[PDB]
C-alpha cells in the first residue's frame, strides 16, 4: 500500500495519485 | 514535484494537495 510505496521507497506524483478518490 | 520519502503527516498533506476536491483514502495498515 501507500506507506511501502511512498514512505518506505519514493513515489512520483503519478504514483501518489493512485490514492486519490 | 518533490522527489522524496513522504511519511506520516507529510504523506497526508501531499495527498490533500495532489487530490484536490476528489479527496483521498489513507490506509497504512
Ligand atoms: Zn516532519
Amino acid at each position: 500500500g501507500i506507506v511501502e510505496q511512498c514512505c518506505t521507497s519514493i513515489c512520483s506524483l503519478y504514483q501518489l495519485e493512485n490514492y486519490c478518490n | 514535484f518533490v522527489n522524496q520519502h513522504l511519511c506520516g503527516s507529510h504523506l497526508v498533506e501531499a495527498l490533500y494537495l495532489v487530490c484536490g476536491e476528489r479527496g483521498f483514502f489513507y490506509t497504512p495498515k
